[PDB]
């Protein structure tokens, strides 16, 4: 009832704790020591147990320091002696660090469950609808700030402030975003029929009329001649090979000018195609697509690897069932019938690449995809 | 029904929450309305701008040293090997609409951040704002300035560039590898190897977009929290005492003016970003270790360091099989600078013995020794900064480069001393000007006395006048005194009509009478508050 | 001295504002409207002026939106019509944006200074030493938390917790930092006398015995043949040339394997050298170092460009005075005498590269720098 | 490879699929088609600075 | 933050030429190369990124 101006000097620690709890509305009920009986050896043993956990954490931290400083880390090539030591270097780092901090935490929990006095403190919850005096005072302060400011009376000033803030915000947001906005349909990719937007083209789009785009296989050689021309005999019945649009100009990667064109071919999203040799015995089962009746060169069929659903590669190929499977979402296209989706999310057939053989018998695209090849988008199928 | 909607929203907030007390307390907080107290705000405002600009630049910048040919739009740098970081900086400048404007305003905001921090430090120091409560705010503030300088360094060091590249080569590489015990070790840890190490720019990007900005943001939060809860100090004045804050409440006036000031400062920054060109990196070719230019300077906030190196007299030492390169010196000097900046308030309270809880600022003239020390420090900083420009100063202002170097060398000891003496005597002279104004009063036109030819200035007393003409002398109270009858109620009733045409005499009379009565009411309220406070 | 349980109902806005100020200790003295006389046309002029500043801000924001949306931005090659329009694209962006927000701020300031009522509010500052009741309660709470927890009685837990935290923190900081720590003196760079630390070697360090390291000029051709052999007659009396350690293996930059050896040479921090043809009439003014009396091939002197002080290039060369100036910190070395610093921060002479001519007359390094060539460090001059 | 194909599916395919602005959002996010050379730096900025903030 | 001191976000194509033999001379973005360097080249980097994930 009174601030206890001078009584605080005579108040004990517990009395002051109670007074502080009262001020904050916190009533500590049942605060008792965890070891009321002194001299008992159960207390001593719990002391020892907490200390053991803490010292185990300390020894683990010291072990972390020692192993990090002195341990055969560093990648060891498969088969090399000392690879085993490396294989459990990071495991040892994590093991020691985790044991250290985990044991320290365990010791702390045991200390507060065994030695810190148990309290059932209860607090006064004053949540919701602050007293009427504070509410009305806040309302008066804010309304005085507003009305006294004389706004809602200078209609011209209010309207002009609104218009200025709106115009400035529009301009500033446009300034922020216009950097990001890029017209997807800006004609940037050169084409035999004039510059075209990226999504309308790929590495198979003829850059000039009569251009010979070879179905080059991607041999994984380290840098040099990653793409080599291909021949029909190479693919055997029931065989699939990923091929790319390799031009004569895009020579081997020996020089600096090349090795960047080849990198472009490799990184072309829609560039990869899969060439599948349909078995002759299955040839009669093939069902073609209107406008793609001659796209197959004999028993060779070139279908884009890029899934027609979300544009993952459809790499998986199943022969004896002729199922082009996409693993991102497990979508199955029938290779025998035009590569139309017979299961999974995909709903549009894979784009079939025209193919043939040029002079010297090398497999070259017989033209571009009659339709865009990636995953569908709004401006498609027109 | 916006009134009903606002009432409903307030009721919902105060039912879910109970902030009425806190909201009222923060709405009623009083902040003094002195112009100098806005100085720090500038930095904060500029800091915010940096963030807003910095984010925009992080969507377009690719930190790396991957060698690439430009093959971009800027013809003068085509087919030239350069880091991907420089390529993306060029693309921001040219290939992104407004990107050049955004990065120019970012650099201008960095410069304004530095300059406003520096001016705010000058205010806090000369006014003694750091003296007892708020000594920590000075320490946390001094650590913000250091972080800001290093942040700007890593920023313009970020787009791998000839100028910024040679700046890195000098400072980060040479000084770091000059440090005796661990210089090479620190250099290799920082660069992951030799100077052009392939990990530098990405690491600086991490330090400059997230790490150092994050530390600065946390320190600024602590700074503003302390200022908010250690009620802002105030200058001595009529109703102002050690135990109050005289000014304006937060919401109606202080908040609106602070927001308007933020708007005006960002307008200044945008105007500079447009009209003024800063860091034209396209002119600064991609960094090549074999290339360099004559200018080769850092932003102003770091130039002093460079200046120090230029003026330090090439002193090295060679222990048994080892050498301490002269570059080490600047690092040590840098340390000293910061060591003497962060730990100033404690030195002040050690020398003066003044640990009392000071909530009233003191005018720089009222503390001649500290004003002289601050003037001496500013003089040394300016000397170092202009020494860092001694190349350009010599070029434009025709002075032999050796002459400029030796002028700086002699100055860094002489000019501080001259400035200390001049500033000490100047502070004391300002005190004497105030004292003579108090003793005699303001000055006015001259009159020739009737009987004889005496000429008298026709002073104007500020306080009670003795039985005869001369007034009782007033006692200095730590506040500015009026040295011009200009600034009192003298000759201050111009036509209120407009700049071109008058208003009716009745309206002018009413307006002037109302303003005159309002000034009386303000002065009277201050006077009664004074009398109630003291008595 | 009562909370106004029911009086708040009839309290006016001013009364409640005063009550709030009283609660917070904030006394608003002299709160007066800026326009006490109503109907005065000065008030109308001021209101129109504020609205005019706001409208200017809004018009400038609209202009920012329009100029950003519709203006000939984009880099325009020099000399191309429309370059002038580009040169003031960013200037217009900044002009309009800054003018808009600055005018909005000016209007806000004018509204504050001319319409929002003037106040001289004074607040009660309670800085320092919270009332003794709060201090005693806080101290009691903290001391009860400490002593009641039974710490400072469990010396074993007291020591074990500290040891655990110390060991764990040591290990964890070690784990953080050890990733960065790299030995500056790990022998990594191959050399004719075995692998050496990076700072002991540059591009001029002979990788093999009798390795022909040509002083190749850095012709700035775009990518191909950036470094070309050099011959003594190329540099005439009083001429300076930046040369690099080009090898026969480091052929021109056509190949992908090349174009990176050459890039490494270019990026070699210590690689660049300046070859200066001392004027014959001045050869009698030359002074030589110990062990460098023959590093000059006649009147050709090769000195590292890397300044000996902080390692900037010392590119600037002054003939008729023979001064190598470093622009970073304005250090002059004397080229006639061994390249010793005659002014500025530098205190060590530039390292002189031995040179000669091989068969076919091309200039070639006659050896390596007899001392490390960068800025000095702790482990130097031994 | 795993995270790259995840980007290809989610970001590229789904953003491109959105009817009105899908292709525009895709070109803004990647600064072009899917293998745009400003994707990973943008994700780095979003992931170490913006989104954690 | 630790990972930010060792990661270079970019699609700049580069050959690994690093410790991990099964990816040598293979074109990879600088981001992948630095992820590999963190895993293998920097002590504890594999552990740090592993605990991060
Ligand atoms: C970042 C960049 C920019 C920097 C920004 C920082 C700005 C700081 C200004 C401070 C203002 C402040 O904290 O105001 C809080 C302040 C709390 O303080 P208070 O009200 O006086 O309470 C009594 C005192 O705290 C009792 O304290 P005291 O005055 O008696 O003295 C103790 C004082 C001692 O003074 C100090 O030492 C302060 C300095 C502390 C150092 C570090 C602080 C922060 C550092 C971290 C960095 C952050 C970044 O300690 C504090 O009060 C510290 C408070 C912690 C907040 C720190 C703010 C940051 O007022 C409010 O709470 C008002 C706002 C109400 C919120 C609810 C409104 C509506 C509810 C709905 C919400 C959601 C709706 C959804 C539907
Ligand atoms: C290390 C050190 C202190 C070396 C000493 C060299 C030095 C600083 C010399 C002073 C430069 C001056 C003032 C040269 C004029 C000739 C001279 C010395 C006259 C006697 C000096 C004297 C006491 C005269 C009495 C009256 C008086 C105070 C005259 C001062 C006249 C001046 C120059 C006043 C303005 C001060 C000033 C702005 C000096 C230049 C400072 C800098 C760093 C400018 C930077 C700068 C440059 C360099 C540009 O080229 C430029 C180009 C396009 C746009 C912007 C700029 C720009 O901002
Ligand atoms: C091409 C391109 C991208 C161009 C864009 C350029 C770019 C990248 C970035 C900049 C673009 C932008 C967004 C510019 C505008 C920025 C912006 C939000 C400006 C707002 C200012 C404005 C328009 C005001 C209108 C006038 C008006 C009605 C003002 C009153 C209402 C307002 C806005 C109040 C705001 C108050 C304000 C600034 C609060 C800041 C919050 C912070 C961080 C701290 C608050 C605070 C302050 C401000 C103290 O001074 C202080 C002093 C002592 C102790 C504590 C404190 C304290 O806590
Ligand atoms: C309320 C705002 C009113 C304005 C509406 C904004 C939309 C109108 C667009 C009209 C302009 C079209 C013709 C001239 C222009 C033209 O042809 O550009 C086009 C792209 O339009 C641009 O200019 C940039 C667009 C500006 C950003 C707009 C963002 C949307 C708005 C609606 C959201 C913020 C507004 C506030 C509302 C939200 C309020 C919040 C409460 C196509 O790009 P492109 O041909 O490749 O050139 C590229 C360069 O633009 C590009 O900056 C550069 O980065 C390169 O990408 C370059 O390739
Ligand atoms: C109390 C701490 C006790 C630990 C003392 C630390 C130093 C002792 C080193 C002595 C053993 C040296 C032989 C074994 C070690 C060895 O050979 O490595 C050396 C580098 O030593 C390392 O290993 C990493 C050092 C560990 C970080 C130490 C951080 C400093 C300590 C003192 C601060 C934290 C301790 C708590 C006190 C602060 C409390 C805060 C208040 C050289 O590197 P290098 O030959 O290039 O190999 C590189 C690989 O190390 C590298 O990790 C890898 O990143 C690669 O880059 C690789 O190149
Ligand atoms: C990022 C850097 C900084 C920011 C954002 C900043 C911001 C601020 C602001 C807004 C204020 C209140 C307004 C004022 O009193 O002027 C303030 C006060 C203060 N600043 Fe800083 N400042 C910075 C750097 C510094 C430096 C370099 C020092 C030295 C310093 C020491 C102080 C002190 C002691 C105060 C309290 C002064 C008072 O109570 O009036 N700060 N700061
Ligand atoms: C905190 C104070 C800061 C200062 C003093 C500062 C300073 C600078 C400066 C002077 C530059 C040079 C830019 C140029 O010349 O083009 C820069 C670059 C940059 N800043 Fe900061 N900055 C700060 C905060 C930030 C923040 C918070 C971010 C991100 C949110 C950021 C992101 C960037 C980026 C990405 C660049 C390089 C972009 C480019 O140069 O094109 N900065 N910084
Ligand atoms: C806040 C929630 C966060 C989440 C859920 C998260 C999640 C992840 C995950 C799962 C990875 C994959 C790492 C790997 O597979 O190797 C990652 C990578 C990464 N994270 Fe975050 N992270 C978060 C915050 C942060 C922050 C704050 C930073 C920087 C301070 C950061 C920096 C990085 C970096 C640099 C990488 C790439 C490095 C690498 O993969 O080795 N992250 N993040
Ligand atoms: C960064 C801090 C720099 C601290 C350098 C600590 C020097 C450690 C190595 C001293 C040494 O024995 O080496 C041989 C030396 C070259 O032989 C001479 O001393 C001849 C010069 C005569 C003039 C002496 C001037 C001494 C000045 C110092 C007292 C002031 C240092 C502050
Ligand atoms: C060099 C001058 C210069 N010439 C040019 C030419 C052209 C251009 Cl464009 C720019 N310049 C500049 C330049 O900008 N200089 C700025 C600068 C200076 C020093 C440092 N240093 C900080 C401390 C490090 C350090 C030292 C000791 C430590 O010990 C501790 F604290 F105990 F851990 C820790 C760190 C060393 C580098 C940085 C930037
Ligand atoms: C696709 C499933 C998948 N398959 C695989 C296969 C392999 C691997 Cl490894 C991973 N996966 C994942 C995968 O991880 N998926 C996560 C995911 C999915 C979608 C998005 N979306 C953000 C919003 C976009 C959006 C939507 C609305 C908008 O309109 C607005 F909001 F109004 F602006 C704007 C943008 C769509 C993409 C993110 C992450
Ligand atoms: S990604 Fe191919 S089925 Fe969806
Ligand atoms: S960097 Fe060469 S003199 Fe300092």
């Amino acid at each position: 009832g009174q601030p206890t101006d001078a009584e605080l000097a005579e108040m004990s620690r517990e009395e002051l704790v109670k007074l502080g709890g009262k001020i904050d509305g916190v009533e500590t009920i049942f605060k008792e020591p965890r070891w009321p009986v002194p001299g008992t050896k159960a207390e001593k043993r719990t002391e020892r147990l907490v200390a053991y956990w803490l010292m185990l954490g300390g020894l683990s931290g010291l072990a972390l320091l020692l192993v990090f400083l002195f341990w055969p880390w560093e990648y060891q090539p498969f088969g090399s002696e000392g690879e085993f030591l490396y294989s459990l270097a990071t495991p040892l780092y994590g093991l020691t660090f985790g044991l250290s901090i985990l044991s320290i935490g365990i010791g702390a929990v045991l200390f507060q469950k065994k030695f810190i006095p148990e309290e059932i403190s209860v607090q006064d919850r004053h949540d919701g609808r602050s007293p009427e005096v504070h509410r009305k005072t806040v309302a008066a302060n804010l309304t005085d700030a507003l009305e006294g400011s004389t706004l809602k009376r200078r209609k011209v000033i209010g309207l002009s402030l609104g218009i200025g803030l709106g115009a400035f915000g529009a301009g500033t947001l446009v300034a922020f975003i216009g950097g990001l906005i890029k017209n997807p349909w800006k004609p940037v990719v050169p084409t035999a029929e004039g510059k075209k937007a990226v999504l309308w083209t790929s590495g198979w789009t003829p850059r000039f009329k009569g251009e010979t785009i070879y179905l080059a296989r991607a041999t994984g050689r380290p840098g040099e001649s990653p793409f080599v021309k291909m021949r029909p005999e190479d693919i055997d019945a029931g065989g699939m090979e990923t091929v790319f649009p390799w031009r004569e100009s895009d020579g081997d990667g020996t020089t600096v000018e090349s090795e960047h064109k080849l990198t472009e071919i490799a990184m072309g999203v829609r560039n990869p195609v899969m060439l599948i040799r349909i078995k002759p015995a299955d040839m009669h089962r093939v069902i073609k697509r209107k406008g793609q009746e001659s796209f197959n060169f004999g028993e060779l069929f070139a279908y884009t690897k890029v899934c027609s659903h979300l544009g993952c590669p459809s790499s998986l190929y199943e022969q004896q069932t002729y199922r082009i499977l996409c693993p991102c979402h497990q979508s199955q296209f029938d290779a025998l019938e035009f590569a139309k989706p017979i299961f999974g999310p995909a709903a549009r057939a894979l784009a079939q690449l025209p193919i043939t053989i040029d002079e010297d018998g090398y497999l070259v695209a017989n033209g571009d995809f009659v339709e865009p090849v990636g995953p569908a988008f709004w401006e498609r199928k027109s | 029904d916006f009134a009903k909607l606002a009432a409903a929203q307030g009721d919902a907030i105060d039912s879910r929450y109970h902030p009425s007390a806190a909201v009222r307390r923060q709405l009623n907080k009083v902040f003094p309305t002195h112009w100098s107290f806005l100085l720090g705000e500038i930095a904060l405002y500029s800091f915010i701008i940096l963030l807003l600009t910095g984010v925009w630049l992080t969507l377009f910048f690719d930190p790396s040293m991957a060698h690439v040919t430009y093959d971009g739009v800027y013809q003068p740098l085509r087919g030239v090997q350069m880091s991907r970081a420089y390529e993306t900086a060029l693309d921001i400048s040219f290939e992104v609409r407004g990107g050049l404007f955004v990065r120019q305003v970012h650099h201008w905001a960095a410069l304004m951040f530095a300059a406003s921090i520096m001016v705010h430090l000058a205010r806090i120091f000369f006014t003694g704002a750091f003296r007892r409560p708020r000594e920590a705010n000075w320490v946390i503030g001094s650590l913000l300035l250091i972080l800001a300088m290093f942040e700007g360094f890593f920023g313009y060091s970020l787009p791998d560039d000839l100028l910024s590249g040679t700046g890195i080569r000098a400072a980060l590489s040479g000084i770091t590898m000059g440090i005796p015990v661990i210089g090479t070790w620190m250099h290799w840890a920082l660069f992951g190897g030799d100077f052009p190490g392939e990990i530098l720019i990405p690491r600086l990007y991490a330090l400059h977009i997230l790490l150092i900005p994050g530390i600065i943001l946390a320190l600024i939060g602590a700074h503003l929290a302390l200022v908010w809860f250690q009620k802002h100090t105030q200058f001595p004045g009529p109703g102002r005492t050690e135990t109050n804050v005289v000014g304006v409440r937060v919401m109606p006036v202080f908040a609106v003016k602070s927001g308007a000031f933020f708007a005006m400062i960002t307008g200044v920054l945008g105007l500079m970003g447009g009209l003024l060109t800063i860091n034209p990196i396209w002119n600064l070719g991609p960094y090549k270790p074999s290339q360099v230019s004559a200018g080769s300077q850092p932003d102003f906030y770091m130039m002093w360091t460079d200046g120090l190196i230029r003026l330090w007299p090439a002193w090295e030492f060679y222990p048994f099989g080892h050498t301490i390169p002269q570059g080490v010196w600047v690092a040590v000097g840098m340390g000293l600078v910061f060591a003497l900046l962060i730990a100033y308030p404690f030195i002040e309270k050690k020398v003066t013995g003044d640990d009392a809880h000071h909530n009233l600022l003191q005018r720089p003239r009222d503390v001649p020794v500290r004003t002289a020390i601050g003037s001496m420090a500013i003089a040394l900083y300016l000397l170092l900064t202009f020494a860092c420009m001694n190349d350009i100063i010599a070029l434009k202002f025709h002075i032999s480069l050796n002459a400029t170097t030796w002028i700086g060398r002699i100055g860094m000891v002489v000019l501080p001393a001259i400035v200390y003496f001049v500033a000490y005597r100047w502070a004391i002279s300002l005190q004497r000007s105030d004292r003579e104004v108090l003793e005699h009063g303001v000055e006015t036109g001259i009159i020739k006395r009737l009987p004889h030819g005496a000429y008298v200035e026709l002073h104007q007393p500020l306080g009670p006048v003795d039985e005869h003409g001369h007034p009782i002398p007033l006692e200095y109270a730590g506040a500015p005194l009026p040295k011009r009858m200009n600034k009192l109620g003298s000759g201050g009733a111009p036509g209120t009509g407009s700049f071109l045409f008058p208003d009716p005499a009745v309206e002018h009379e009413a307006l002037t009478e109302a303003a005159h009565a309002s000034e009386h009411k303000s002065l009277t309220a201050l006077k009664e508050h004074q009398d109630r406070i003291h008595g």
